[PDB]
């Protein structure tokens, strides 16, 4: 039996649900709070909406000497 | 400063409509 | 599952079944007994075998898993059987309770018929303009 | 109503007449007299869908019922899902 | 070593769909998939966020600078933000108001790690929206800004041919 061979390595096998990469780059906390305001979350968004919104339409629209319609 | 009347159809056909979609989806919850 | 394998209805795949509600709520599930190995129909389209266990198949709901006797009773059999499955135990005893086979008597259970007066000449309308003291809540 | 059709008649008996209709009429309830002396028009009807398969066989001699319920689960229509 | 897997229809039971074939479950995909939000929660949804905010934010660039509305632009504020820095700002809160579909009201920060997880019954939800936050807020900071590493970035471009 050499084609009995026993199974060269058997692994272990099922590798895992266990353990082929570790994790995610030490890249955070280098955010901690490095933008917060939707890390203040803490009643908000009614003011993005009036804000962001308002900044995405008012000058937006208007313009000093039309390049028209 | 010359030729800018071009807020009311954003507020209204764009922004208006951001306000109840967003807010309306009070039907779904609040 | 597997490391505890249980089962007794065969198939191999199928896109049918099972899917997100049928644990996030209710569950439902048919039982049965059976003579020797033969090859059957089933509900969501495949088809598989038998020969026994607890001959326990699980589905979906309990509109597909009584058709189990719309072709499961042309290829005999008393008994079939199903009950239903929560995410944690019971109130509705489904294929349980009392007696079995929709057409004998022991109780009476619910039922009725009538409402308050029969199928008589109701070209009378809706009556009162449902008002809280009148006995229109049934 | 919630479930509310109403295929009553007046035999209620069930040979060669109706059966067909996926659990909701656990019947046979032989009301004091009424010929094959099983009677009404159903059991709890809180549990399946809706069928007219309740009359489409066996008399209701007026109307069948079809779908009036409208307060309507979703177990009572296939899809919750 | 099988035919395929010992072969099975899902991890086990027959009687859920999935049908697991190949582009489901073949060690050659499921594995591109899940130091993201594919099988377990690694961080919270705080960090996701950003690589989910940016990667998806340089994108939508040639897609509205070169098939923009009158197209090709010679004007400097276009090849990159111009809008669409508006695009991520629709989006941005099309979430939020989804994370009112997610409520659940906590604070634990298990982010760190302690006895290897499962987070268990880890599918159905088991995020609160004290977590959805941190994500679309995530969001929001790598939508705006992952917008301007495409424009920032010049555009030494290949062409046609
Ligand atoms: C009632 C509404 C209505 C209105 C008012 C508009 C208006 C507009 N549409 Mg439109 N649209 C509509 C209904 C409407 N649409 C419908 C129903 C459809 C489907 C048929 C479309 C399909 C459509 C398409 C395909 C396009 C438009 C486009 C446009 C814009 C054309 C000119 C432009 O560039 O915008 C002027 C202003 C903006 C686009 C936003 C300005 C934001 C800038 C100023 C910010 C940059 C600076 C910085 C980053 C921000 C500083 C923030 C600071 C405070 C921190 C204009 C805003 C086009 C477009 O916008 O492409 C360029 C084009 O995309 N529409
Ligand atoms: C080819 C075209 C065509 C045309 C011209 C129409 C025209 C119409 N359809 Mg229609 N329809 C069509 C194809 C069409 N349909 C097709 C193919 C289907 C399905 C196969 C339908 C299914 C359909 C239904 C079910 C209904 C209509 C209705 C209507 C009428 C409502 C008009 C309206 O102003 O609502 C305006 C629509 C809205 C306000 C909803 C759009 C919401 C969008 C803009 C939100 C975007 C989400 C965004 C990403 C989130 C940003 C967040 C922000 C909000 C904060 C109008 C007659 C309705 C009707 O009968 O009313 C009388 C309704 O019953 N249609
Ligand atoms: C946009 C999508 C659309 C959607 C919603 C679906 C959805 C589905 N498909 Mg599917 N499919 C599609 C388009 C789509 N398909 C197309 C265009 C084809 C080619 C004919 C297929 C061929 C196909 C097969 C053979 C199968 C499915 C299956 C499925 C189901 C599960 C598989 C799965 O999710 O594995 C997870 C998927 C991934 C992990 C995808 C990773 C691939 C990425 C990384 C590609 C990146 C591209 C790279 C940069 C360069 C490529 C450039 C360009 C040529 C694309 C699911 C319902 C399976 C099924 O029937 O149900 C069980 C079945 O195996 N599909
Ligand atoms: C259904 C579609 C159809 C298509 C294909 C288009 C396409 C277009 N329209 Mg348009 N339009 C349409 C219907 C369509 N329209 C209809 C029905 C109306 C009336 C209701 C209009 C009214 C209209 C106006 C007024 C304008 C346009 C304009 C445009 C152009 C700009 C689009 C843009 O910059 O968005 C941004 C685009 C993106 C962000 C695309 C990103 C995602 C895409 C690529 C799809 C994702 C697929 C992805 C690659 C998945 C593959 C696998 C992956 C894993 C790799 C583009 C040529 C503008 C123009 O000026 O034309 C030259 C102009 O503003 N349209
Ligand atoms: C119900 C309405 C009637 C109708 C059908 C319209 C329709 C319109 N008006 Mg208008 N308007 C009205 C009464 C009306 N108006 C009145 C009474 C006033 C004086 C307060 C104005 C002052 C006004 C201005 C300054 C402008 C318009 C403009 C417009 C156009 C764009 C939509 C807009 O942003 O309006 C803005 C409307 C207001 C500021 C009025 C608010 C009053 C409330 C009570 C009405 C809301 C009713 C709603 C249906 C519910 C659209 C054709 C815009 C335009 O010229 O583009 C072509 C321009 O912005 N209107
Ligand atoms: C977009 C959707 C749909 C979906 C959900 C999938 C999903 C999948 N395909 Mg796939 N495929 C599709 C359409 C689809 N395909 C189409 C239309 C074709 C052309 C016929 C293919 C041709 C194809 C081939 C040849 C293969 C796959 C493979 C796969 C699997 C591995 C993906 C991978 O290796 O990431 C890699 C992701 C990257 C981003 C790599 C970077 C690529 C460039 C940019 C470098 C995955 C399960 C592979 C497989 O099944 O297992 C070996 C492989 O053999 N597909
Ligand atoms: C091709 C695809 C896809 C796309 C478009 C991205 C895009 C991105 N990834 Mg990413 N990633 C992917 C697949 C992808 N990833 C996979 C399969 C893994 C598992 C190893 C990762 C693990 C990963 C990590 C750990 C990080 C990123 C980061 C990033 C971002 C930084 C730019 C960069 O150079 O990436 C990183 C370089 C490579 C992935 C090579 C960028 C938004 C970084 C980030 O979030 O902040 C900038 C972070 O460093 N990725
Ligand atoms: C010509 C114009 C315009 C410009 C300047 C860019 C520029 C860019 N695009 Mg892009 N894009 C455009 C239009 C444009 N796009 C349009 C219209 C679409 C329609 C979907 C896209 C869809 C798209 C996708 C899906 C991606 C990009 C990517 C990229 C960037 C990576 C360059 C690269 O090949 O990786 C260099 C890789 C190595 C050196 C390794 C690059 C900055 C990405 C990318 O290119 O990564 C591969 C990402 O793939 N684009
Ligand atoms: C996941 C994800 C995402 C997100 C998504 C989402 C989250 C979405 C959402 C969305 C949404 C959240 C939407 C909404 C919409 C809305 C609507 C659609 C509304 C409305 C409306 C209307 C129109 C109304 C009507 C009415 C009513 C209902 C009341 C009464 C009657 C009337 C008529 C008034 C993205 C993609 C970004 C990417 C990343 C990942
Ligand atoms: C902008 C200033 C950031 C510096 C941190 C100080 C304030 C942080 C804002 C949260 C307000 C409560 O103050 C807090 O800050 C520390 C983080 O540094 C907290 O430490 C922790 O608090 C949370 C409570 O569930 C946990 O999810 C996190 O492990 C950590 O943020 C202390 O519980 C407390 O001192
Ligand atoms: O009316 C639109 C017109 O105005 C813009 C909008 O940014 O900005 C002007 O404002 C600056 C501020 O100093 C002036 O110097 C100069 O006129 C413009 O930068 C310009 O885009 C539009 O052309
Ligand atoms: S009329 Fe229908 S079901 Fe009614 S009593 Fe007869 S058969 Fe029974
Ligand atoms: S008629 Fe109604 S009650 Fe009878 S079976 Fe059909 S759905 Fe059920």
């Amino acid at each position: 039996d050499l084609e009995d061979i026993a199974n060269t390595t058997g692994q272990w096998d099922v590798y895992g649900s266990d353990a082929p990469s570790p994790y995610n780059s030490l890249q955070s906390k280098f955010f901690e709070t490095f933008a917060a305001p939707f890390t203040k979350r803490g009643l908000l968004l009614k003011f993005l909406i009036l804000g962001g919104g308002s900044l995405l339409t008012y000058v937006s629209a208007n313009a000093p000497q039309d390049v028209l319609p | 400063m010359i030729n800018l009347p071009s807020l009311f159809v954003p507020l209204v056909g764009l922004l208006f409509p951001a306000v109840a979609m967003a807010s309306l989806f009070l039907h779904v919850e609040k | 599952e597997l490391d505890p394998n249980t089962p007794s209805p065969i198939f191999a795949g199928s896109t049918g079944g099972l899917l997100r509600k049928a644990q996030v709520e209710e569950f439902y599930v048919i039982t049965w007994e059976s003579p020797k190995e033969q090859i059957f129909e089933m509900p969501t389209g495949g088809a598989a075998i038998m020969r026994e266990g607890p001959n326990l198949l699980k589905l979906a709901r309990k509109e597909q898993c009584l058709a189990l006797g719309t072709r499961l009773r042309s290829k005999y059999k008393i008994k079939y059987q199903f009950y239903r499955v929560f995410p944690s135990g019971e109130v509705q005893y489904l294929h349980p309770k009392d007696g079995v086979y929709p057409e004998k008597v022991n109780p009476g259970r619910q039922g009725v018929g009538l409402n308050m007066r029969s199928i008589g000449k109701n070209v009378s309308p809706i009556e009162v303009k449902f008002t809280g003291k009148q006995p229109y809540d049934l | 109503m919630s479930h509310s059709v109403k295929i009553y008649d007046t035999c209620i008996g069930c040979t060669q007449c109706v059966r067909a209709c996926p659990t909701d009429v656990l019947e046979m309830i032989p009301w004091g007299g009424c010929k094959a002396k099983q009677i009404a028009s159903a059991p709890r009807t809180e549990d399946c869908v809706g069928c007219k398969r309740c009359e489409s066989a066996c008399p209701t001699d007026f109307l069948s019922v079809r779908v009036y319920l409208w307060h309507e689960t979703t177990r009572s229509m296939g899809l919750a899902y | 070593k099988p035919t395929y897997q010992v072969i099975q229809p899902l991890n086990g039971d027959p009687f859920i769909g999935g049908l697991e074939t190949p582009v489901t479950s073949s060690p050659l995909i499921a594995w591109y998939l899940s130091n993201l939000p594919a099988y377990r929660t690694a961080v919270n949804p705080l960090l996701r966020g950003v690589e989910v905010g940016l990667a998806h934010g340089f994108l939508l660039v040639g897609p509205f600078v070169k098939a923009g509305p009158l197209r090709n632009t010679e004007y400097a504020g276009a090849a990159g933000s111009l809008a669409a820095a508006g695009l991520v700002v629709i989006l941005s809160m099309c979430l939020t108001m989804y994370g009112i579909a997610s409520f659940k009201e906590g604070e634990p920060s298990i982010a760190p790690a302690l006895t290897l997880t499962g987070r268990k019954k880890q599918p159905d939800q088991l995020q609160s929206a004290d977590g959805w936050a941190k994500f679309t807020g995530g969001f929001f900071f790598g939508g705006v800004s992952g917008v301007t590493w495409a424009c920032f970035l010049m555009y030494v471009l290949d062409l046609p041919y």
